[PDB]
């Protein structure tokens, strides 16, 4: 017997990553800390999204490590920012007829693509490349969301005539009484 | 030389295909060399032809490439092609991950809310939970009136939101409407309503407070 | 064979056991040679006694002061030192035998019939002690003449001169000794004899007079090591090696040039000499192609010479190469460190697994100490820890150890201004007795113990606290957050439900606003799941007074902040967690004060202490109902605070525990004490009594200062009103009698917070990290484990400073209101703090059951990752909360009430009768 | 001079194509001639071009071909090969309606059924509803009180269906199973099967009878 598969529906709550491909190579939205939106060819901890709704039909696309939020400009070109920008960067979500959901902003009509042949969402006539997306659940572990650690370097006396390598003397800080 | 070699490489980076469910997927490992290869096809790193795909899968040699059609969600996993003959054997390994995509109405577990009683001083709490895979939008309205009846100039209620939505708030503490100390003013009607690209589905329950 | 090391900073990449690492214990394997070494021109001095030779060290030392014509007098106090050898308790002496003593005028000549008399009752006299000698017949002494008329080392005829001396040797002192050493350090006496000019003959001609000295030297050694095998073992039955020696190195980025750049210094400094003598009888290759026309090479003849002319492997590890003396050249741009077991490692998979004999090892002290040395003893300590962990844990056939300079002495460029002995000795003395320095005491107690066996005051405690124990988690940054989830859109909206559900506004009406009951507070519950997850009894955290009383008086009252707090404690109380709170804390932007106070020095003025009067009455009022365990300030800082700063401080928690106990008390029923920080303070040399008072005096300034005016007597401690009293520092306040009847007795329950140990020792011997004010060295043993924030994990230190309160304050209630350690990682770092926490509930739990301490809490620090990064035993990763292996074994602590080993069947606590808690008094 | 013809006529015989959704077809239009007739196609109206349809459609020159992938309900309708040559132009057509599926199982409606009491002989109802686009493949599965355990050897066939697969099987009416008069003969869990050409939906809870 098809043993039954894990229940339909309620998979949202959570980290998604939205893939796409135009069946010559496959890309997942990854948000980079400097401002950058770009298409990684795995799963990358800086592709993981977390989508909000606010409105029926609006999501806010959020990112989990670089903590900006997914905006446009007038002439199309997804960045990420750090402030809300409700006027320009929250977007109208769909469904397309198979499927694959299209991301356009309620304004300025371009949809939300990792290609560059950006273009206005007709009613179903022809998305373009890297437009049709699809969501897909975070198997990157929480320990790997950890990956900034704290590691500096102690380079304590770098002429080569120390006289205590392995800092047995560790001085206290403390506040001399000087009236 | 015979070791095999792939015909074009540019055609061999889909590593991760993602899919629809009902949908068709199609991977090739062009590959040629004298005398030509013969191709092993492995699910799971396990021998695999059409024996335990219902509907059946296609293996034409003249191509290189393995078509299935009408996939299933019982169809994830790493696919490897094998190119090998006697004077050397390849290997290349696609990964499937079919999903499963319902645009529908946010669809709400029945019977959540429902109708309630109590005594004047208590508490109570509504619970309504969706379930849509479009990122549904949740608030809960309590039904008002605010001059005469609660009836608009249109037959159009009047009601006031509780608890929206917001990018602030998870979506696990807004299935739960608690109402701590209600008074005799607090008790209508309290309808969840959700919403995503589809379209609107709501629940409605009635709260009364006795003295 | 070459290269096989190249990988061992592989296998040290990952990290190590992070339970293995510090409690590391284990007896040395039996037949093992404890040895102390010593020198020949750096110990026996008499430079012209009995008509002996002139070396090439007093040749450089003569006007090449800090001279060694008597170093420390030994040629003639050859009873003494065979005395400190009996009374060390070691069983190999490995000593020098100078070759211009006993052959003056020349080899082919008459020896010198006084010095081999000397070597011969040195011999007789440490034989019947029972301890087998050691010897190296050469130790840097060249004789002049040699020096001279041949031109030193550089010669190749010299060789010989060399063989017929060890000969002799050979002949005479066979019989007794079985363990010979031809040279020691030849680097030491190639570089920085005849390359760099830094040494005896100091001729500093160029790196390539060094490179043919150094083959010169090769050969020499294998000649004599031959003679012995050919003529001299089958009567004897000895060994014979070179006392090479080494560094450790580190590369600078885990690349892989890095790692090869490291293994070519490690083979320019060491294989140099170690791989024709061990390997093939060549350079090595990684060298041998970059000094081409530099190093002379030899012939086949000669390769088949040098080859397996050395039984065991010889390694001198100390400060004599290591940091001082190594060519920055020879080091290839690399990080250069101390670690021996990685070197050991390095050449057991180098060297095809040789018996490596660590013949010279140990740090130096500043010339100026005196027999108290704790620099010395730590580091013979790790190197020894080092060596046992080599042995066991790698299986490396370590056949003896070596800490060097049994007596103070020479250091052949650093003059008398080191001290390297076992034993001190005064050099402006005439008698130089020896007297034993605090490592010899270790090294005794380390010889009779034969290692590191496991301690009776370190086996974990099977037992369970007390019923009614209260275990609970920390975070005293809690996250406020007062925004209303629900109820908070009053506008009414029209609804049409047909075409719609698009809800459209209606202008004119704004209808009132439930009242604000407290579930409305998004950011409790799930604070509140956390703490439930984890079996927790006892939440605490802190209140903000910048954010209750924004203008520091109660003119502004923000009530909103006291609902939320209200909220937090009702919740808490609600699901059986009984909260902890704390009113002030001092990590804030500004003291954790209003900034109207902050602006008006923030403790100096009375008014401040009269302020946090009026606000502790506020909360009291506000929380008190629901909060019924107070915490008045939450372990101020004891350092970095003034003095009037904390008599201010000590009078505030006196008025704020005073109108608690006068107006809240009969009403509320609850507890409100201070909240100290006690990490404890050892004496660096556990057996001398200068550093023993000087920890006693670092406690009472550290601990005792605002503890014993609330705990204690009343009035500020007397040590450390002495101790400003004698440095004629005048900045104590004193104690009206009015506030010495205040503050005598305002407290319910001791509440200590203790994270490590620190050691103290009373010697000034570098005065740049030396504290002045307090006459106080402050150092930490480097054998314990280490969190990537360099702090100490000591497990006993909490029951040490447990059994210290009780004894200086009476007998009390004992809460540990903070008690955790960091991460930097997140793969093996919480392993260390499941390691940490389970042996300091251990001491703890150990410390109530023998000790009779009236321990009654513990308070794990931390309670997430958000509020207090690299702290949490919750981390906070992509906005969401998980888990680490740390919070569940806490939990299974807790769940269990301790370690109850095999009889956890037993609660045997109906309404349990211990008066620590809320109590009749 | 003469008209162009084609080479494998027989495979024009088809012009209605029975084809699922989410599934790719080919449009196979050979033909021949001297000279070699244009590849055109057009789609009921205006020229059929690749920015007219959700994913794009191919065109291929070597058996003159055209395919679309994933169809989509919207591609019905009436499709033309045209193949144009100098000496005249050939006409030939495909009338192409899609049978709909759906890309998920039967999206059962959660909660349903519930932990109702047989008391004292009383009547039980339970319901079932599945949201899907076509009509599903609905059974109860009313559990045997075999061995105790419902999964015997992975999967042991408990299966009592009383309203199978009909005219009856809808979305409208076969919502509710209604048991009259029931004594202690039902314990233990029911089920729920819903299915189609992708899954199995399958899901229930306790039941209380007596
Ligand atoms: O073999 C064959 O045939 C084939 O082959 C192949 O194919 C191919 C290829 O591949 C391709 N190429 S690629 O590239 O892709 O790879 C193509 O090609 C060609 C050429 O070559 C090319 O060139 S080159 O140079 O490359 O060379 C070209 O191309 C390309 C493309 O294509 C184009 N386009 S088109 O349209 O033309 O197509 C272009 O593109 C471009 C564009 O643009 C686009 O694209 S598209 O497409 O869309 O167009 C894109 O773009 C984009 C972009 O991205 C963007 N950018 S960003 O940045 O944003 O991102 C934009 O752009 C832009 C720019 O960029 C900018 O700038 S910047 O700088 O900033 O960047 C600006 O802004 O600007 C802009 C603009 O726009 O401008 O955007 C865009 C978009 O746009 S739109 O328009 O869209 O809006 O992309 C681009 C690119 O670049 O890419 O170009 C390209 C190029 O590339 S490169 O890299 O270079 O660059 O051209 C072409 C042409 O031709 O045209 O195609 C080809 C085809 O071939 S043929 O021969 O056909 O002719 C393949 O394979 S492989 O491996 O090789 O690959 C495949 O396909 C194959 O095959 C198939 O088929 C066959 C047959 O079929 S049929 O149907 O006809 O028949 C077969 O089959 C099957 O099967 C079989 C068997 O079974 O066997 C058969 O059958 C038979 O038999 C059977 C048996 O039986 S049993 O029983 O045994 O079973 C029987 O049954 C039967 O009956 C029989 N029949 S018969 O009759 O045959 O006899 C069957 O039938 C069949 O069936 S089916 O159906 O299935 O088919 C086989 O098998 C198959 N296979 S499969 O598997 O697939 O199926
Ligand atoms: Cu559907
Ligand atoms: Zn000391």
């Amino acid at each position: 017997y098809p043993n039954a598969s894990p229940l339909l529906g309620s998979s949202w709550g959570g980290l998604i990553h939205l893939y796409t491909a135009t069946a010559r190579n496959s890309y997942h939205l990854q948000i980079h800390k400097n401002g950058h939106v770009d298409g990684a060819p795995h799963q990358t901890i800086y592709s993981a999204l977390m989508i909000r709704s606010e409105d029926a039909g609006f999501v806010v696309i959020t990112g989990v490590m670089s903590r900006r939020y997914l905006c446009m400009d007038f002439r199309g070109n997804i960045f990420g920012s750090h402030y809300f920008d409700p006027e320009n960067c929250r977007f109208q979500h769909q469904t397309l007829e198979n499927g694959y959901d299209v991301y356009h902003s309620p304004q300025y009509h371009f949809l939300v693509s990792l290609g560059r042949a950006k273009r206005a969402f007709l009613p179903g006539m022809n998305p373009p490349p890297y437009s049709q997306f699809l969501s897909r659940r975070n198997e990157i572990p929480l320990i790997h969301f950890n990956t900034p650690i704290p590691r500096q370097h102690t380079q304590s006396a770098e002429d080569d005539s120390e006289r205590d390598p392995l800092n047995v003397l560790k001085p206290r800080a403390r506040m001399t009484p000087a009236p | 030389t015979g070791a095999p070699y792939w015909t074009r490489p540019e055609r061999m980076d889909k590593k991760l295909l993602a899919v629809p469910a009902a949908n068709t997927v199609r991977f090739r490992c062009p590959a040629a060399g004298n005398p030509t290869p013969s191709i092993s096809w492995l699910k799971n790193g396990r021998e695999f032809r059409g024996e335990h795909r219902i509907g059946g899968i296609k293996l034409r040699h003249q191509q290189w490439s393995l078509v299935m059609e009408s996939v299933v969600p019982s169809d994830r996993g790493n696919y490897t092609c094998v190119v090998e003959n006697k004077f050397g054997s390849i290997r290349q390994t696609y990964t499937l991950d079919v999903l499963e995509r319902s645009p529908h109405r946010p669809i709400l577990q029945a019977g959540l809310p429902a109708n309630q009683t109590a005594v004047l001083g208590s508490d109570v709490e509504f619970h309504c939970k969706v379930y849509s895979d479009a990122q549904p939008h949740i608030q809960w309205l309590k039904h008002v009136e605010v001059n005469g009846s609660k009836v608009g100039p249109d037959g159009t209620p009047y009601v006031t939101v509780l608890k929206t939505a917001g990018a602030n708030t998870t979506d696990k503490e807004l299935e739960v409407l608690s109402l701590h100390n209600v008074t005799f003013e607090d008790a209508g009607e309290y309808t969840c309503l959700a919403g995503n690209s589809i379209g609107f589905s709501h629940h409605s329950a009635w709260l009364v407070v006795l003295p | 064979e070459p290269g096989d090391g190249a990988q061992t900073w592989a296998r040290f990449s990952r990290p190590p056991a992070p339970e293995a690492a510090g409690l590391f214990q284990g007896t040395f394997p039996d037949g093992f040679l404890w040895a102390v070494g010593s020198a020949a021109y750096q110990t026996e001095g008499g430079w012209q006694q009995h008509g002996k030779g002139a070396s090439i060290w007093d040749t450089f030392t003569h006007h090449p002061p800090a001279t060694g014509d008597v170093a420390s007098d030994s040629y003639n106090n050859v009873f003494r030192d065979t005395e400190a050898l009996r009374e060390l308790g070691v069983t190999h002496y490995r000593f020098s035998i100078s070759w211009a003593r006993v052959l003056p005028n020349g080899s082919a000549g008459v020896p010198n019939r006084e010095g081999l008399r000397y070597y011969r009752r040195l011999l007789e006299r440490l034989r019947e002690l029972g301890v087998q000698p050691v010897v190296t017949l050469y130790h840097w002494d060249l004789p002049q003449r040699l020096q001279d008329a041949y031109g030193g080392w550089a010669n190749r005829a010299l060789a010989d001169h060399f063989r017929d001396y060890a000969e002799l040797c050979f002949r005479h002192f066979g019989g007794q000794v079985k363990y010979w050493i031809t040279i020691d350090n030849p680097y030491v006496v190639a570089w920085h004899g005849y390359a760099t000019g830094r040494l005896a003959p100091g001729i500093r001609g160029s790196p390539r007079l060094g490179y043919l000295v150094a083959h010169n030297l090769l050969l020499a050694h294998a000649k004599v090591w031959h003679l012995y095998n050919t003529s001299f073992r089958p009567t004897q039955g000895g060994q014979v090696s070179i006392a090479l020696s080494s560094h450790w190195i580190n590369p600078r980025r885990m690349t892989d040039h890095s790692i090869k750049e490291c293994q070519k210094s490690l083979d320019f400094v060491l294989g140099w000499f170690a791989k024709p003598v061990f390997i093939d009888g060549d350079y090595p290759e990684s060298m041998k192609n970059n000094l081409s026309s530099i190093l002379p090479d030899f012939t086949e003849s000669e390769k088949k010479f040098i080859k397996g002319t050395a039984d065991f492997f010889a390694l001198c590890f100390g400060p004599t190469l290591s940091f001082q003396l190594l060519d920055p050249h020879m080091k290839f741009r690399q990080l250069e460190s101390p670690n021996l077991r990685q070197l050991l490692s390095w050449i057991d998979l180098e060297f095809n697994h040789p018996q490596i004999f660590i013949v010279e090892n140990g740090w130096f002290v500043s010339g100026t100490t005196k027999r108290d040395d704790a620099k010395y003893m730590y580091y013979l300590k790790k190197f020894i820890m080092e060596t046992l962990k080599a042995i066991k844990l790698d299986g490396v056939d370590v056949i003896g150890y070596t800490a060097w300079s049994l007596m103070d002495g020479f250091e052949w460029h650093r003059g008398y201004s080191i001290r390297r002995g076992l034993f001190y000795v005064d050099f402006l003395s005439q008698d130089k007795m020896l007297l034993p320095k605090s490592s010899a005491l270790f090294y005794q107690k380390l010889i009779e113990k034969n290692g590191f066996p496991p301690l009776p005051e370190n086996q974990p405690l099977e037992g369970t606290f007390p019923c009614d124990f209260a275990w609970g988690v920390v975070d005293n940054y809690i996250q406020v957050d007062t925004t209303l989830s629900q109820f908070t859109d009053l506008n009414v909206y029209l609804w049409d439900v047909h075409h719609s559900k698009r809800l459209i506004k209606v202008d004119g009406v704004v209808t009132k606003k439930r009242k604000s009951y407290c579930v409305d507070f998004a950011a409790i519950q799930p604070q509140i799941a956390l703490l439930q997850e984890m079996h927790v009894t006892h939440f605490r955290f802190s209140l903000d007074w910048a954010l209750i009383l924004p203008l520091g008086n109660q003119s502004q009252v923000n009530h909103t902040i006291l609902q939320y707090y209200r909220c937090m404690a009702s919740e808490l109380v609600r699901v059986n967690i009984t909260p902890v709170v704390a009113l002030w804390q001092p990590m804030a932007p500004n003291q954790g004060l209003p900034r109207l106070l902050a602006r008006q020095g923030a403790w100096e003025n009375p008014y401040t202490a009269l302020a946090f009067a009026e606000y502790a009455r506020l909360c009291f009022q506000e929380l008190g109902h629901h909060v019924k365990l107070w915490i008045t300030m939450n372990e101020p800082y004891t350092r970095n605070m003034t003095y009037s700063a904390g008599h201010n401080l000590l009078k505030a928690h006196a008025l704020a525990w005073h109108v608690y106990n006068e107006k809240f008390r009969h009403a509320q029923n609850g507890k409100i004490s201070i909240a100290l920080q006690a990490d404890w303070i050892e004496p660096a040399c556990p057996f001398s009594q200068k550093d023993k008072e000087v920890a006693e005096r670092v406690l009472e300034f550290d601990i005792g200062w605002l503890a014993e005016p609330i705990f204690g007597s009343g009035d500020y401690p007397w040590v450390m009103r002495d101790w400003l009293n004698q440095r004629n520092n005048f900045l104590l306040p004193y104690f009206t009698e009015d506030e010495k009847k205040l503050i005598q007795g305002t407290f319910d329950f001791l509440a200590l917070s203790h994270y490590t140990t620190i050691l103290v020792d009373s010697e000034k011997e570098d005065p740049i990290k030396y504290n002045d004010y307090l006459e106080v060295q402050e150092m930490t043993d480097i054998t314990w484990l280490n969190s990537p924030s360099q702090v100490a994990v000591v497990p006993w230190g909490l029951r040490k400073v447990l059994n210290w309160l009780k004894f200086k304050y009476g007998d009390l209630p004992m809460y540990i209101i903070s008690n955790g350690i960091d991460d930097g990682l997140h793969a093996e770092d919480d392993q260390l703090r499941v390691y940490y926490m389970q042996n300091y509930i251990n001491e703890a739990l150990k410390a109530h059951i023998l000790d009779g301490i009236n321990l009654c809490g513990y308070f794990a620090y931390s309670f997430n990752d958000r509020t207090a990064p690299r702290f949490g035993l919750y981390r906070y990763a992509a906005d969401q909360f998980e888990p680490k292996a740390s919070m569940k074994h806490y939990r299974k602590i807790i769940d269990s009430n301790g370690f109850p080993g095999p009889e956890t069947l037993e609660r045997f606590c109906p309404e349990e009768f211990t008066v620590c808690t809320e109590c009749s008094f």
